[PDB]
RNA sequence: UCGCCUCCUAAAAGGUAACGGAGGCGCCCAAAGGUCCCCUCAGGCGGGACGGAAAUCCGCCGGAGAGCGCAAGGGUAGAAG
RNA sequence: GGCGACACACGUGCUACAAUGCCCACUACAAAGCGAUGCCACCCGGCAACGGGGAGCUAAUCGCAAAAAGGUGGGCCCAGUUCGGAUUGGGGUCUGCAACCCGACCCCAUGAAGCCGGAAUCGCUAGUAAUCGCGGAUCAGCCAUGCCGCGGUGAAUACG
């Protein structure tokens, strides 16, 4: 034990979004932008687009056109 | 790529609508690709012609820009001595 | 670049005009 | 005693509401999360010693412990190496520094991998007990990307007093384990 | 700086650093920057941190890019899996979608020669 | 073929022949030696990035089928490993 | 439907591997030809292709066209890189009864091979080779980087 491995010190990190704390390592304090525990990407989901469906969309813009209708 | 035009074959749509009330019977055919992949009638055949034969391709959603015959090959190539 | 269509010079070459080439003022 | 939100998060959140979920009788039926226990399988330095220092004081870094270099038990002509040759480190962590460790792992690491979805929820051993495999090693908080020569990973087994591998499912579930639904 | 998925390009202009995202490109560079509202000739070198907080905020956001879409992209030749048209036999085959000539040329996607004989 | 070692022939002590049935030896190790202190294997089934039938890791089950420098026999984890 | 097929082989080419270079902006200097069952100024929408308008022109009158290499200013700084543009996803436009097989452009994103070429092999002796753009035929459109022409800048060397 004595001797050899790093120290562990106390609480402190930056996030790109907000605040973390426990740190430890061997740091004092360090970046992280791509947060975590916050919000972004599965974390409460903030779906970004969508990715489109044919049946939908592509029925109602070629469907836009709805000359071909009945 | 056409956008206040966006056609299909009258004749084809024809065939198509009046086979289209309450239901119907799968035996349908074409002649050309030209048309478009039609919502409603969904659940049937086209047997589209590929300058030999009538191919029965189906339709399960999925499909739209995509007219008939790109499910239609032409060709067969298959392979090369190989 | 003359093969790029996204320059002066590829639109040129290739006749057409367009954003990376307008026609003129 | 040191504090560490996580071990405090198990004991005023995650442990009552095991007793309500599985109706434990006793305080010692319940779950308790102990030793996680990191292991790099080093192919890489089949023949290299100071490509495996280096992984030693990195994973020194994220865990704040030494590694221990772990031998080839046989010899294996169809892939190389023999009987000795530090073919792997490996460092056990229980207690407290299990703690700070897991911490930055659900709420830094976990996140910093390219898209992630969550972890595998059949990834669950049978007898109460998880193991998840890494790529990167960058995405530890302590590690500064200008500083690394090979992306070398990692894998991680954490152990737990569950019997089922549904008790454990939802002891890492309180305590944030993204699963993919 | 850990934009989206990279952190790369030091310093080299961010217009041109930006351009090291799949998803991002030439066009997509300057109007992130402009919409941003930040000097395109800079440093790169982590300048003024709270510029680079709103460009990986609005960068990362708004249009879809690097892993998160190449597995769209994937996904959308995917679609012409199933029992796909035409267009995803050439897929299928590694043949060029587009009908062009296949006679000769085509190594692309093809890949280099491999020389029958006879 | 000729000396030495192991197993069988060998008829439940020892011993026992044939141009009977099968294999080894003519070395090695300053640690593979002394002692003190620790430790337990092979396999099978799950779990796990690169990593596959085998590399390291976790977890159960496994009395010894592993190991014991090299033939074979005997012995051996309550150790000789 | 096919002439457009593709495990491959050859010819003629086009575009490059970059800094006597690339990108952006500004600003000059041609000839030879073509057009009122068309060329379409100038406005308007549009990032743009293009669409709405709409003047002039049976055309040394009006239009196609601003020639481009050049010059000025600024930016990259030599790394598959602001070189290179293939390939592929998505979104559009135009002709056309219709562009899946097989059309040309436009815009976003991808950005491949190539860091100058083995044995071999080609062209050119003065406006020439090299390099730069322009026009026309066919033509609804166009797979033209082809062919037939136009001019811009403008070498090297020939003992024998
Ligand atoms: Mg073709
Ligand atoms: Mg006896
Ligand atoms: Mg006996
Ligand atoms: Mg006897
Ligand atoms: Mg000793
Ligand atoms: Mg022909
Ligand atoms: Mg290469
Ligand atoms: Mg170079
Ligand atoms: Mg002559």
């Amino acid at each position: 034990k004595e001797g050899i491995h790093p120290k562990l010190v106390p609480a402190r990190i930056i996030c790109g979004c907000g605040n973390v704390i426990e740190t430890y390592s061997t740091k004092p304090e360090i970046y992280v932008e791509v947060c975590s525990k916050c919000h972004p990407f599965y974390t409460g989901q903030q779906r970004f687009v969508d990715t489109e469906g044919r049946v939908e969309r592509f029925q109602r813009r070629y469907g836009d056109s709805y000359r071909k209708g009945r | 790529s056409l956008k206040k035009g966006v056609f299909v074959d009258d004749h084809l749509l024809e065939k198509v609508l009046e086979l289209n009330a309450k239901g119907e019977k799968r035996l349908i055919k074409t002649w050309s690709r030209r048309s478009t992949i039609v919502p409603e009638m969904v659940g049937h055949t086209i047997a589209v012609y590929n300058g030999k034969q009538h191919v029965p391709v189906y339709i399960t959603e999925n499909m739209v820009g995509h007219k008939l015959g790109e499910f239609a090959p032409t060709r067969t190539y298959r392979g090369h001595g190989k | 670049g003359k093969g790029d269509r996204r320059t002066r010079r590829g639109k040129i070459w290739r006749g057409t005009y367009g954003k990376y080439r307008p026609r003129k003022k | 005693p040191l504090d560490v939100a996580l071990k405090r998060k198990y004991y005023e959140e995650v442990r009552p509401e095991l007793i309500r979920r599985f109706g434990y009788q006793n305080v010692w039926e319940v779950p308790r999360l102990e030793k996680v226990v990191i292991n790099q399988g080093l192919g890489e330095a089949k023949e290299d010693a100071r490509i495996l220092e280096k992984a030693a004081q990195e994973l020194a870094l994220i865990t704040g412990q030494k590694p221990a270099v772990t031998r080839a038990k046989k010899s294996i002509s169809n892939f190389k190496l023999r009987k000795g040759m530090p073919i792997g480190l490996r460092v056990t962590l229980r207690r407290d520094r299990m703690w700070i460790f897991l911490e930055k792992l659900l709420n830094v690491a976990l996140p910093r991998i390219r898209d992630f979805r969550g972890l595998n929820p059949n990834s669950f051993d049978g007898r109460g007990n998880y193991n998840l495999g890494l790529r990167e090693q960058l995405i530890f908080p302590e590690i500064t990307y200008d500083m690394v020569d090979a992306l070398r990973g990692m894998d991680i087994a954490v152990v737990t007093t569950a019997e089922t591998d549904e008790e454990a499912r939802a002891l890492l579930e309180l305590l944030g384990f993204p699963f993919r639904k | 700086a850990r934009i989206a998925g990279v952190e790369i390009p030091r310093n080299k202009r961010v217009d041109v650093a930006l351009t090291y995202i799949y998803g991002i490109g030439k066009a997509r560079a300057k109007e992130a920057l402009e919409k941003t509202g930040i000097n395109p000739a800079t440093r790169v070198k982590d300048l003024t941190e709270a510029e680079v907080v709103r460009l990986r905020e609005y960068v990362e956001n708004t249009w879809k890019l690097e892993g998160e879409l190449r597995a769209e992209v994937a996904a959308n030749i995917k679609r012409l899996m199933d029992i796909g048209c035409y267009r995803g036999l050439r897929h299928r085959r590694g043949l060029p979608v587009r009908g062009q000539r296949t006679r000769t040329n085509a190594r692309t996607r093809k890949g280099p020669r491999k020389t029958v004989a006879g």
